[PDB]
RNA sequence: GACCUUAUAGCUCAGUGGUAGAGCACGGGAUUUAUAAUCCCGGUGUCAUCGGUUCGAUUCCGAUUAAGGUCACCA
RNA sequence: UUAAUA
RNA sequence: ACGAUCAGAUACCGUCGUAGUCCUAACUAUAAACGAUGUCAACCAAGGAUUGGAUGAAA
RNA sequence: GGAGUAUGGUCACAAGGCUGAAACUUAAAGGAAU
């Protein structure tokens, strides 16, 4: 029966929850049962951040990084590899 | 000798939109509403699924630094950008590929940006409740 | 040959700015019935605040100019707007803590009409346990309130040239959070964007007066 | 009854004065545990039945059959 | 990319 | 309604697109309307944390 | 299982909603775990 006491949700004291959208089905899941995922990366790759620092016009400009919040469906968070199945009682671990 | 309308040492920016289907190198004045040189990785490929290879990008690039040279743009300001509307944010693999052959054709990088367009509130995106599938 | 009509113009900023000259815009030769100093009229030009000032410590913040004539080979511009660069804006979104955000409409001494936005968040405390830092719905109506009357304050008495200097010094976000600290623990205050909702009426030798 | 048109592989069709092409179907071989699908190869047409022009007719011209389409009205 | 049945 | 895929595809993939999606007034009264756990009341093993108060200490 | 089906009653502009069987058929259907 239940595979979780949780349901698979993060909602506890409330009814409905909007939508959010998966970012690579494009589906329509909860907000609380989306999988979150924070990324913040350099807009430069580790193998051209050497070039781009050679031959600049600036003294020394900081590169930025760039910051996005992705959320997944369970379907596509267990295919693109962003979760596991774990164990039947290694399930419980929030860490 | 010079080549009508060139000028000394000056600045330009580079709008690199590049897409998971597409890949745009756009160079354009300070003021933004005169373009210099725009070439898009479809240009330099046979096949429609080439466009995005990263070979395309700094084809692509490397024609637009050796035109802005010859003009008098030495020196680029890079405004990086991917398909954000509702869709996913990041950009494509040719974005990377084409800003790195633009520092290696030894043009001077000025500022560095992205500038995909996140909506402060988004109207439905293409797909349905289920998506693609 | 498709630049062979075109002519390069040079860029000047007011004096307000370390840095006079900031590039070349391009534009097509004249013809018939289209003058270039005509047609550089509308152009909107969009430069960091690190190239005005010469200083880098100015880096997060972009500047817009647009052109209001063509003297002689110089397009003389005037200020436009400014907005935080999109880097440093998502760079001070913490995820645990209250994010308050305003905005204004002020109309200044000399007649513009801006409207300001400004963003702020909840602190942590140097001996703070709890992970979370949120502010009830009361004290975030108290600090929306303050940030909006003393930014008023500031923007209202003065006019819109020395207003613009005045953001440069942190004078203003340093006062919110030293005025806002009574309430609730107050970081990050920043003035993300200032636009111009209505333009006032400028004259040539105001314009004279503002370059040189 | 009078006008018009058609008839080609086992089935639907193309093309047609010097050698009839397409599929679908059929036979053999390969893949499969086996079938289906898939790959390889092959065998298929009295060009509806008689006369004449025909260099030479399956094509052009008449005839005999089948098959269809239209008309068959005023009283 | 496609993968039906006993 | 097109275009692909397939033996076929009236589906999954892509493009266009009507009702609908939005607001107002009136119907309808159904959901995996779920905590699949009726409402009220008493007793009830160890904790750590959190939301809103009251009350001491520590500014 | 038949079946929330038939019929009867009632509500709704409609789709439908509420109440709601029987004949017949069958040794299992089902729940949690190894």
């Amino acid at each position: 029966t239940s595979k979780r006491r949780n349901n698979g949700r993060s909602k506890k004291g409330r009814g409905h929850t909007q939508n959010v959208r998966c970012s690579h089905c494009g589906r329509c899941v909860p907000k609380d049962k989306a999988i979150k995922r924070y990324q913040i990366k350099n807009i430069v790759e580790a193998a051209a951040v050497r070039d781009i620092s050679d031959n600049s016009a600036l003294t020394k400009y900081k590169l930025p990084k760039t910051y996005m919040k992705l959320e997944y469906c369970v379907s596509c968070g267990i295919h693109g590899r962003v979760v596991r199945v774990r164990s039947r009682t290694d399930r419980r671990n929030r860490l | 000798e010079v080549i009508p309308g060139s000028t000394k040492d000056a600045f330009g920016v580079a709008h690199i939109y590049a897409t998971f289907n597409d890949t745009f190198v756009h160079v354009t004045d300070i003021s933004g509403k005169e373009t210099i040189i725009r070439i898009t990785g479809g240009m330099r490929v046979k096949a429609d699924r080439d466009e995005s290879s990263p070979y395309a990008a700094m084809t692509a690039a490397q024609d637009v630094a050796k035109r802005c040279k010859d003009l008098g743009v030495t020196s680029l300001h890079i405004k990086m950008r991917g398909e954000g509307g509702v869709y996913s944010k990041t950009p494509g693999p040719g974005a990377q590929a084409a800003l790195r052959a633009l520092a290696r054709a030894n043009m001077k990088i000025g500022r560095i940006e992205d500038v995909t367009p996140i909506p402060t509130d988004c109207t439905k995106r293409k797909g349905g409740r289920r998506g693609r599938r | 040959e498709p630049f062979s009509k075109k002519e390069w113009y040079n860029v000047k900023v007011p004096k307000n700015f370390k840095r006079r000259t900031v590039g070349q815009i391009v534009v097509n030769k004249t013809a018939g019935t289209r003058i270039a100093s005509e047609q550089l009229k509308g152009r909107v030009v969009e430069v960091n605040l690190a190239d005005l000032m010469e200083n880098e410590k100015f880096g997060a913040y972009n500047y817009k100019f647009k052109c209001e004539d063509v003297n002689g080979k110089d397009c003389l511009m005037i200020f436009h707007g400014l907005k935080l660069t999109t880097d440093k804006l998502r760079s001070i979104v913490k995820k645990w803590c209250t994010l308050i955000e305003t905005s204004v409409d002020v109309k200044t001494t000399d007649g513009h009409l801006i409207r300001i936005f400004c963003i702020g968040f909840t602190s942590r405390k140097s001996n703070q346990i709890k992970k979370t830092s949120y502010a009830k719905s009361a004290q975030i109506k108290k600090i929306r309130k303050i940030m909006n009357n003393l930014i008023t304050k500031e923007a209202a008495s003065r006019e819109l040239t020395q207003f613009v200097d005045y953001l440069r010094e942190n004078k203003l976000p340093k006062e919110i959070v030293a005025k806002c600290s009574k309430v609730f623990s107050m970081d990050n205050v920043y003035i993300r964007k200032v636009k111009i909702l209505k333009a006032g009426k400028i004259d040539s030798l105001k314009l004279l007066d503002q370059h040189q």
